[PDB]
């Protein structure tokens, strides 16, 4: 779930790309992969499909 | 008459250019107006068929 | 990153939704696994593997 996500830390950008970010608890996930990774700020624009 | 039926109901599975040739997977899947994008697509491709 | 298929495979995540009683024979909505769709279910006599 991602609304027990907003208490630990405040996200300054959530956007969900090809699915819509209030029809995650409405769905079933399937293999989540988690890719993590710290990049410049000036980058984040970069990454996008 | 069997050809042309079995071809007008077989075009029911074609895309058209839209997400998905099922149109309860657009609805249940984008919502807003980028939905309604894709069903655009498929009312213009199962009309002219 | 978030990484999630749709569709692809068995149900195993999911997330904090409500899933109802199943009902026959009637004329009904329903949600397998994310399949949203409308009609009268029954059993069946068939050999799925």
């Amino acid at each position: 779930d991602y609304s027990v996500l907003y208490n630990s830390a405040s996200f300054s950008t959530f956007k969900c790309y090809g699915v819509s970010p209030t029809k995650l608890n409405d769905l079933c996930f399937t293999n989540v992969y988690a890719d993590s990774f710290v990049i410049r700020g000036d980058e984040v624009r970069q990454i996008a499909p | 008459n069997a050809q042309a039926l079995n071809t007008l109901v077989k075009q029911l599975s074609s895309n058209f250019g839209a997400i998905s040739s099922v149109l309860n997977d657009i609805l249940s899947r984008l919502d807003p107006p980028e939905a309604e994008v894709q069903i655009d697509r498929l009312i213009t491709g199962r009309l002219q068929s | 990153v978030l990484s999630f298929e749709l569709l692809h495979a068995p149900a195993t995540v999911c997330g904090p939704k409500k899933s109802t009683n199943l009902v026959k024979n009637k004329c009904v909505n329903f949600n397998f696994n994310g399949l949203t769709g409308t009609g009268v279910l029954t059993e069946s006599n068939k050999k799925f593997l």
